[PDB]
């Protein structure tokens, strides 16, 4: 392979294929803080034409972190089919995105193409592309999962439902829920993100969601955004269980600083299996974002983009029913603006579905970032349009305990109602016995929580 | 006329033709968060989508203020800082914040008991309002109750432009056995008094993982009230002696 | 009227309707270079709500430029329908921007409402419009019109073939028009800048232009952008008529700065109703852009988003066939980055559609601004779920004349295979019998120029 | 292969798979300097074709920031003289700065510059350095030439530093010139910024000239108009505007 080439007669020079995947990615505030990212303009398009030559066993074989020394790289190198990687492991990364764009390209053809890859191949082909490339190859590879609700479908569109509270008040948490609800969010799941980290309080919270979900017969699920392990004793107490959730990072070192172990998410999956009220076969729930590695201190010299695409290879393993990104949840020194957080999103959103993942995006901001709320509902659209599975949903998209803003409750409205998709067509027959919804589109009551009532 | 940053602006109910409107008083006052403001199609009320923008340019600001000089000596603590030098930098630089400079070492080891059972540190973090307006309420109880029947309290002193990690370096600078850390969460919309708690049993810059903290947030007056808080640090402080250990590593 | 209101305990008092439209406004580089802009997001709102809180009597009443002193401003003035006007002359603006947002209001209702309105009162409505606002209301605003392909319907998305060149060489102008029909694109119409502004070399590019129209019977129309003088003489001395095209501003001195009469408008109507091969009764083609007027000298202390609105009331009277934007044309003194460009974008589109104009956008941006690409491709997207009626097509958007980058051939086709759009019926149909598009999607044989020889 | 996305055979490379006559796609492709020919990935562009957009806007976005050297305007004769601007930066922002002289720039003029002159040739950098520093040596010499053989009083020549068009007018009122010719850099495109234009206008008045009363001659450079045949049109062009008395829209023809 080559780690050279020729831009109007000067010589790029790159280390490893490492350097190459991060002098490649658009310009971000995380690179620079990484000392990963490219010097000029010019080195960027270098390392953007050294990455498209490479082949997908060039990568493939230079993963960012080893395998005898993280086990994520074990679980993305173990899961990979090896007789789809022997059909494509030759060619370019240029014939990869060329191939993932091409209209005769079907998607039962991804479905076998994208078990021969790693997440390092997933990464390098969403550098060489652009946001439309991001987004209409997103497009065309849809994941389908199912939980109480089917998420995924072309055409149809969810959202969660975000009850967040600073005391994890019940009180405030249910009319955050009957205000979600009357606008149609929550065929994704009703997740509340805990305060306090006890089994008792998970408890607590969870029986106040699923008082609703139980007293309106609500085709969902219910979750607590807490760890892992306070998830698993709590749902092995009598806790109601729908989606189990865990905050994922894309090293071993990474999932350490998180206090997690590949073990835990085995024995989460094995106890959804024997107590969560979920129809389908789906019940795990990973959040995500650019910069989690590099916080943690554990991305070993590489770019965020590829340290997320990590994410994606570790999830598929679980067969989740949902993952989504927190574009803008860290701050502005991993996405600086508008333009990088759109960016990260479009990607994030292409490899998770590249990655065979059922991926969804949280498309938010923080406060000391330079960014406003027209930068949310420029994204949401964007990646509605790239089929992203589903988005947020608070009050006005202001969550009054983790300090920040994500999207509204109106925004998954207007966005169903802009591109004429549905809810989930479990949820949304629900919608409809409810009076809420009609052909797709909120009723005259619709948006009123004390309709419940 | 009407204030967007009044109460009466904050308790505004905007749904057109309501089923229980009497229903929708009682929600929007048991929580912050901005229900019931109604709907114009699928998009948010004018008056609505004005208190968010209003809201959010006052949050802007509290970004970007700091705690003046003369208010941290009329609380008696070390001046002391990071490697960060501005608030510009301390926004794109969280290495940084996580290290203290030069002169910072010579004042710790100087001006500070060695070897604490306790350590309290405060940091503006990323909001100064977090700090100024819950310092009073919060820091003359847990100083005082880990004296009350307590053990060997170290010597306060204020951090600029401070992360959480930097505790770490603290923990073997003065030798401390548990360190304390108060630091403003970033702001959000509607407030930026949120105040957090970052604690840690023993601290190691080389093998401290982030899950060994155990973190208390949301200390405010719409949270967790600075004189309740103060009385479950204290009690956090005395288990974590207990059992050597700290965050994931503890029960209970 | 109140020019006050109470923010955070500060009074905010400002001197007239003038200034209040003007700090209203998103932060843009051109309010600053006018000092018309708001010195913080505190007194944006402040000026919002002041603005929301005016009535459509107090904006009607008060035009940026005098009604004696401005014939842009007597021609709005004039064609108000005061029958409508007095039916919302009480309605604040903040009861208009929920009246157009509402899903109880009808296309038919809007189409009664809007004939009450002036330009400064549909550029209040923007100004306190998010950005789902503008793309969720000009949706619900389609603007239907026919020359020879019917444009502007829901479901459908247009684009217009532009094949320029630095000589205005026929042989590279064809070149282009090959490569831009075998992506589907020319349905709006094939128009040409011509280099030289004389009446023998815009004969030669129209008759290059009709010629591969009469060659393949293709339903559309051809244009060239020269001043509307010229294309008058050169179609009454025999050259093809298609559309007749002209730069406008929004005020008299910005008409007279492109050296443009009321008079010129009236002839090209007239000429275009006695030469031009026309089918349907639209054959006039108008192009804007914020900044033109303060590019002039002649926003008479205006922000350029209310001389903008300006631009779409003098249209209108022309009933057109298509109008667009030209978001990024000039330079970054005007709009500086992706953000502003994107703002102004569905800024400009909402206010052409609540206009009642056929609005297309050219999205497109400089070199010597804050912008790549991928803000074209961002914008795009964007604008089409708007149901924004047409954007522009060059090969890879690269235009070797104009010296900047607008949207490509591939993007049309994306947008419309993206969001399952038809291009217009009648050209539709064509491009079905060239075996080019099948079911909307390009065939395998397209996006080559070869398959016309 | 080893391919540079700046040579000549990738701007020539063709991506369309499986043409119908790819002998007429070589024919399409010298035919213009547009980028045709260059395939599809379903409906998206070709990873190369992608990869040269992305490396000519690379080299795009340096032209805007580089100035014309203060040596090399030296080296050819010329009188360097600024608007209000004072840097590359200030000047992208404020339009209505570099379109006014600033106080030692009116001064200079009046001082080193041929008064009355019935032709003035201003030249200015403009948006595009590249527009100067190449087709100068190519247009101007003829350009002066022709206006003198067998001409009239021609003004002196003198460079404008950061400036707009409009302050073509300036000149003509303090220079109390006939015809004012302004060579000035236009905004840089994507694949080159080497094209030049010429705005020229008939005894121009700041108070009452508009933008139309100016005509316009674009796309001066080795890929469009060349700069030796564009200097003649200029010259005639210079001549009719003082037999008429009349510029821009209101020439005949
Ligand atoms: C952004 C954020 C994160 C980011 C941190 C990235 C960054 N900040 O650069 C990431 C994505 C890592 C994250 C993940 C997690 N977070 Co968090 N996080 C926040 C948030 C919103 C802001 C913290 C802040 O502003 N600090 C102030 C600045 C100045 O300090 P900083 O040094 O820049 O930030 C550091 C710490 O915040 C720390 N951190 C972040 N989250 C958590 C959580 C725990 C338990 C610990 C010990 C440390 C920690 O990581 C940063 C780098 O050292 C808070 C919400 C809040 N109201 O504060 C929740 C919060 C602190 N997180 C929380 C949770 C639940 C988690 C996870 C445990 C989720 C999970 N199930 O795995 C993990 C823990 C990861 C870890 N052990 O570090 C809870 C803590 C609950 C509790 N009882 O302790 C909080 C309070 C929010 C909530 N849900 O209630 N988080
Ligand atoms: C941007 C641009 C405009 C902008 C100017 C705003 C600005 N630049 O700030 C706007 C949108 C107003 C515009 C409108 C028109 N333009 Co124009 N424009 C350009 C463009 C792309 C750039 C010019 C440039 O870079 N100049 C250099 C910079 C440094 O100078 P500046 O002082 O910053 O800008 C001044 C000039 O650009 C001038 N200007 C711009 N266009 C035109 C056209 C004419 C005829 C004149 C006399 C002056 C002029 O106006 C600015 C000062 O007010 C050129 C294309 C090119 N290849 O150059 C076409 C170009 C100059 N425009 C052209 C045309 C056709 C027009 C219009 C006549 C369209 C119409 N049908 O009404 C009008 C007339 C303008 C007028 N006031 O008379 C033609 C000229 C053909 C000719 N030989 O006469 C060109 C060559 C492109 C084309 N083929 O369409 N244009
Ligand atoms: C209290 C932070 C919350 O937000 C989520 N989160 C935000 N950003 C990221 C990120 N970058 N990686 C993983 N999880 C993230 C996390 O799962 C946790 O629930
Ligand atoms: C040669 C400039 C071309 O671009 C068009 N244009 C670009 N920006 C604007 C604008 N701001 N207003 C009106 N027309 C514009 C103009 O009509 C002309 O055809
Ligand atoms: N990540
Ligand atoms: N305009």
């Amino acid at each position: 392979m080559k780690l050279k080439t020729t831009l109007f007669g000067n010589v790029y020079q790159f280390k490893d294929v490492k350097e190459v995947l991060a002098k490649a990615n658009e310009l971000r505030s995380g690179d620079v803080l990484a000392g990963v990212a490219a010097a000029s303009s010019q080195e960027r398009v270098a390392a953007k034409q050294v990455l498209s030559e490479m082949t997908v066993a060039d990568i493939r074989n230079n993963p960012v972190i080893a395998y005898e020394d993280d086990c994520v790289t074990r679980l993305i190198q173990d899961d990979v089919n090896e007789t789809a990687y022997n059909q494509i492991k030759n060619w370019s990364i240029s014939e990869l995105r060329e191939y993932v764009l091409s209209d005769e390209t079907s998607v039962d053809d991804i479905a076998f193409t994208r078990k021969g890859l790693t997440s390092e191949v997933v990464a390098a082909v969403a550098k060489i592309c652009s946001n439309a490339d991001l987004i209409y190859g997103a497009k065309k590879m849809p994941v389908i999962k199912k939980a109480n609700t089917t998420i995924g479908i072309p055409g149809t569109f969810s959202a969660r439902l975000q009850p967040n509270d600073t005391r994890d008040d019940v009180q405030s948490i249910a009319a955050q829920i009957y205000e979600g609800l009357s606008f149609g969010v929550g065929d994704a799941v009703i997740g509340v993100n805990p305060v306090t980290d006890d089994v008792e309080n998970l408890s607590r919270v969870l029986d106040t969601i699923y008082g609703v979900i139980d007293k309106f017969n609500i085709p969902t699920q219910g979750c607590v955004l807490a760890h892992v392990t306070t998830q698993i004793e709590a749902i092995r107490r009598g806790a109601p269980g729908g989606l189990i959730f865990q905050s994922i990072c894309g090293s071993e070192k990474g999932l350490k600083e998180f206090g997690v172990e590949l073990a835990m998410l085995d024995e989460a999956r094995a106890v959804g299996a024997e107590f969560n009220r979920i129809a389908g076969e789906n019940c795990l729930y990973f959040e995500t974002g650019q910069g989690s590695a590099l916080s943690a201190g554990a991305n070993f010299g590489a770019d965020q983009v590829t340290m997320e695409a990590r994410n994606y290879g570790l999830a598929r393993h679980y067969d989740p029913f949902i993952v989504n990104t927190v574009v803008g949840f860290i701050g502005p020194e991993y996405l600086y603006n508008d333009r990088q957080i759109i960016r990260a999103g479009l990607e994030d959103h292409f490899m998770g579905k590249l990655s065979g993942i059922s991926m969804g995006c949280d498309c938010c901001y923080t406060n000391h970032a330079d960014a406003d709320q027209n930068l949310n509902e420029n994204l949401m659209i964007l990646l509605a349009t790239a089929g992203c599975n589903y988005i947020m949903g608070m009050p006005l998209g202001d969550d009054i305990m983790l300090n920040y803003q994500t999207t509204a409750f109106h925004d998954t409205a207007t966005v169903r109602q802009l591109l004429n998709l549905r809810p989930s067509p479990e949820f949304e027959r629900w919608l409809e016995s409810m009076g809420i919804m009609a052909n797709g589109r909120l009723t005259k009551r619709a948006g009123d929580p004390s309709l419940f009532f | 006329a009407l204030d967007l940053g009044s109460a009466e602006a904050k308790a505004w109910i905007g749904v057109e033709n309501p089923h229980r409107a009497d229903v929708l008083t009682e929600l929007r006052r048991s929580t912050v968060a901005r229900v019931c403001t109604g709907r114009a199609g699928p998009r948010p009320r004018t008056q609505a989508l004005l208190r968010f923008l209003a809201d959010h340019s006052r949050s802007k600001d509290t970004v970007l203020k700091e705690v003046p000089e003369e208010w941290v000596k009329a609380q008696g603590l070390l001046e002391v800082r990071s490697e960060i030098s501005d608030k510009n930098l301390y926004l794109t630089r969280p290495d940084m914040g996580r290290r203290l400079c030069a002169e910072a070492v010579e004042a710790l080891k100087a001006q500070c008991v060695a070897n604490p059972d306790v350590q309290v540190v405060i940091s503006d973090g990323l909001s100064t309002d977090a700090i100024t307006v819950n310092y009073e309420e919060i820091l003359p109880p847990l100083m005082a109750g880990l004296k009350q029947a307590g053990l060997k309290v170290g010597t306060p002193f204020f951090v600029r432009y401070g992360r959480v990690k930097i505790e770490d370096q603290i923990g073997e600078i003065l030798g401390a056995k548990v360190v304390i850390l108060l630091v403003g969460e970033r702001p959000g919309l509607g407030q930026s008094e949120s105040l957090s708690c970052y604690a840690v049993y023993s601290p190691r810059m080389a093998t401290t993982v982030e899950a060994d903290r155990t973190c208390i947030s949301n200390i405010h007056q719409g949270g967790t009230p600075p004189v309740e808080a103060a009385a479950v640090i204290v009690d956090l402080a005395k288990r974590m002696l207990e059992q050597k250990a700290s965050g994931i590593n503890m029960t209970r």
